[PDB]
């Protein structure tokens, strides 16, 4: 039937509500899809199917009609963008939210910031993002630190990483950039879409799809101490309709260090296909693979803290404690397929497998313990690690809208499942050889390479992961907006070792977010997660402590500014941990039970801090990526743990982007700040408890770059300008190590 | 605690 109409111009949302009573039809809508949006003048006796289009011209909004309703939607990459600041973000709970949106904390280093300031691999990246401490175990092994907690959740388009034991380093930590769009770090307590994990942060890594148009690019760089890069980046339709698309990248990296007989070189491939079955089907097929085969690596610091009899050791910042034949090798390799299919509703389901491995091939030689001697000799402690972890996961989700009071929601089911098995051997009972060496001062690394004889320990595992969740967001108001939702896990671990097993473990999600203007939103957030421990935690009587589990409390408050193009966030966070494992000295000092001589208390402990960030456009051509953290955490007794990691911290990075006939020009810079942070060692020698104290240091970096031909582009990058001599690593083992010396690397970018 | 064998 044709209805007669009379709406005038008006904020979007207020004509959909009175299209509803002059067409006698119910209308759908999110109501922050069309806050921004303003409805155009419609007048005449119309059907209204076609009154509903005229209405909505210039938008670009669709209409989707079922029964006598109807729903509206207005609707990510950042390659490409010029922007420090994120589109859309589906790392939380599936939902593609903004940042604005989102009850959470989350921080997103994008392709533009990456390529600006030629962060190559994941350390760089996150020595670049604000909240985050960087600190180093050895040459080849690093430490992401945030909320007072060590990071041991890695995902790769929201596939968790299995390979956890950092004892058996295996690529998480040094994954090169060349392959992914963007990095996002969501924090707090992230159970929800992770499962099973850890506190404090978790690192989600996307990977570059194919485009529909032709578009690639070559990039050749040179830095200090020998450094050389080269990558390789090929893109676009494959057919002549166009049903097709495939996307193949190929990077090789090899250098050294200012450290000494030291050199590392990666090997990087990936190809990614995708395949067009029916208009509302797509199937993507995808392999990738990197190696990192280091000479000269490092373990356990890069030097001792005391000598033979205590005193305090002085040595450059070029002295490595590693042999010549030692070696982290570390390779990963994926294979993957993913399908997603868009359902008449608007509800989209999606359907991805993996295939992972992360393995491991270390042949380790290091100087440790207290050295030098007073005749300048020194010993080295030479042990083999080699295995490899085969990781299969199958993941599926459904998410679409649903209606309850005349209101728009959207819901999130799924769930998910994981098979992975860890083989390994390690040997230490060598077929004596010499540990000694002549020379501390002067060692060049130069000692023998051992026979390593019949392995010492096996190590088989055997791990599946079990997992269903659901997520609603529910439309209440305009102004508000509450999530409610959780997942239910199955883990269990089977191998050598007693089996680990807990069923129907539980994870909640509760949020909500009010809206005060256009600009700024308060939220609050309740979050958990927890992790199994592992095998050798126990406590007095030989039981295993009950997992490690936390939660994150987050209230704060969140800005958007330019439709976008801005976003600031002050939050206020409190995490409270139970059954952290620690010593327990009490049974330590002198054992009862036969069946175990070192065993574990399980503890409380509790992070307060707050946190300031800021990402986007300042003005015009001028981009930021700055941020501000404070925390403090506490055991159950009442003393601070992790005082390695800063209390206070600023973090600031900038470009802009010239005018007029100079618009070829482009100058960056960034300034990072840290409070003072200390370990506590104990000097053997001497029988005492030492405290070793790092000041508050700067850290800067300078940049500029010039568009040259057309295609051809060069940059300069220098790092660590004032050439800032101080450490990264104390107490890790009684050893320590240096922090990166003055950088440069320049860099040329074709443009096919 | 990652099981290995340093000094120990
Ligand atoms: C087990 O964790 C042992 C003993 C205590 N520390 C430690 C870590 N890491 C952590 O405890 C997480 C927090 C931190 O940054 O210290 C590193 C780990 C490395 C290796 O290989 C050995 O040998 C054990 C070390 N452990
Ligand atoms: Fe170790």
């Amino acid at each position: 039937q044709e209805v007669e109409f009379d709406i005038p111009p008006q904020a979007l949302g207020s004509a959909l509500q009175e299209f509803g009573r002059q067409a006698d039809i119910q209308v759908l809508y999110r109501p922050e899809e069309v806050r921004n949006k303003r409805s155009s003048a419609i007048k005449g006796k119309l059907e209204p199917n076609q009154a509903i289009t005229e209405l909505l011209r210039g938008t670009g909004a669709s209409v989707d009609f079922q029964g006598n309703a109807i729903t509206i939607s207005v609707a990510t990459i950042t390659e490409d963008s010029g922007s420090y600041t994120p589109g859309t973000i589906a790392t939380a709970t599936r939902l593609v939210l903004t940042p604005r949106e989102t009850p959470q904390s989350i921080t997103v280093v994008t392709r533009q910031n990456m390529d600006d300031f030629g962060l190559n691999n994941i350390d760089d990246v996150m020595r670049h993002t604000p909240g985050i401490t960087v600190s180093a175990y050895d040459t080849d092994r690093n430490n992401y630190y945030a909320r007072g907690f060590s990071i041991n959740n890695f995902q790769y388009d929201g596939i968790p990483s299995t390979a956890r034991n950092v004892g058996y380093s295996a690529g998480n930590t040094l994954s090169d950039m060349a392959i992914y769009d963007r990095v996002e770090v969501l924090k707090g307590a992230t159970g929800l879409l992770t499962g099973a994990g850890s506190l404090g942060a978790t690192i989600n890594l996307i990977r570059k799809k194919p485009t529909h148009e032709f578009k690639g690019h070559v990039e050749l760089g040179a830095g200090s101490w020998d450094n050389y890069r080269s990558e390789l980046d090929v893109s676009g339709p494959l057919t002549e309709s166009g049903n097709v698309r495939g996307r193949a990248v190929a990077a090789y990296q090899d250098k050294h260090s200012f450290m000494d007989h030291y050199e590392r070189k990666t090997s990087v491939y990936y190809g990614i296909l995708e395949f067009d079955l029916n208009p509302d089907t797509m199937l993507t097929v995808g392999a990738d693979y990197q190696d990192n085969d280091p000479k000269g690596s490092g373990w356990s610091g890069s030097f001792p803290l005391f000598d033979s009899q205590g005193n305090r050791n002085d040595v450059s910042r070029s002295f490595n404690n590693g042999a010549k034949w030692s070696s982290w090798e570390q390779y990963t390799r994926t294979v993957f397929a993913n399908l997603e299919h868009n359902f008449a509703n608007g509800w989209v389901g999606k359907v991805q497998l993996d295939h992972k491995i992360n393995g491991y091939h270390a042949p380790l030689g290091a100087i440790m313990g207290d050295w030098p001697a007073p005749d300048n000799s020194a010993k080295i402690v030479a042990q083999k690690y080699t295995g490899e972890t085969k990781s299969n996961s199958l993941d599926i989700y459904l998410t679409g809208p649903f209606q309850f009071l005349g209101r728009e929601h959207e819901l999130v089911v799924g769930t998910s499942a994981s098979f992975s098995h860890w083989e390994g051997k390690s040997y230490w009972n060598l077929r004596n050889y010499d540990n000694t060496t002549d020379d501390f001062i002067n060692w060049d690394g130069d000692i023998g390479k051992p026979d390593w004889g019949t392995p010492s320990q096996y190590i088989d595992d055997k791990t599946r992961q079990l997992g269903s969740y659901m997520t609603a967001r529910f439309n209440v108001t305009d102004d508000l907006n509450l999530f409610l939702g959780g997942r239910v896990v199955d883990y269990r671990v089977t191998g050598l070792n007693p089996t680990i097993r807990e069923s129907g473990r539980f994870i909640p999600y509760v949020g909500a977010v009010y809206d005060l203007n256009d600009t700024y939103s308060v939220y609050a957030s309740y979050t958990d997660i927890f992790m199994p421990q592992d095998s050798w935690y126990r406590d007095s009587s030989n039981k295993l402590l009950e997992p490690d589990e936390g939660q994150n409390y987050e209230i704060g408050i969140k800005g958007e500014y330019l439709d976008g193009r801005l976003n600031t966030s002050l939050a206020y966070f409190e995490i409270h941990e139970e059954n952290r494992a620690e010593e327990d000295a009490l049974y330590n000092s002198k054992p009862t039970n036969p069946a175990i001589t070192y065993a574990y208390k399980g503890i409380k402990a509790k992070t307060k801090g707050y946190e300031a960030e800021i990402s986007g456009e300042l003005a015009p051509g001028w981009q930021v990526q700055a941020g501000y953290t404070h925390k403090i955490i506490r055991d159950d007794s009442g003393k601070k743990v992790s005082t390695w990691e800063p209390q206070d911290q600023l973090s600031l990075y900038t470009s802009y982007k010239f005018k007029g006939a100079l618009d070829k020009l482009t100058v960056g810079g960034g300034a990072r700040w840290q409070g003072k942070s200390w370990q506590m060692v104990y000097n053997n020698p001497r029988s005492r408890w030492e405290k070793f104290s790092q000041e508050d240091y700067w850290l800067v970096d300078l940049m500029a770059r010039y568009q040259i031909t057309d295609k051809l582009s060069a940059s300069v990058n220098v790092n660590n300008v004032f050439d800032k001599t101080y450490y990264t690593n104390i107490g890790f083992y009684t050893s320590a190590s240096y922090g990166d010396p003055r950088n440069l690397m320049f860099s040329t970018r074709w443009d096919f | 605690x990652r099981x290995k064998k340093k000094t120990t």
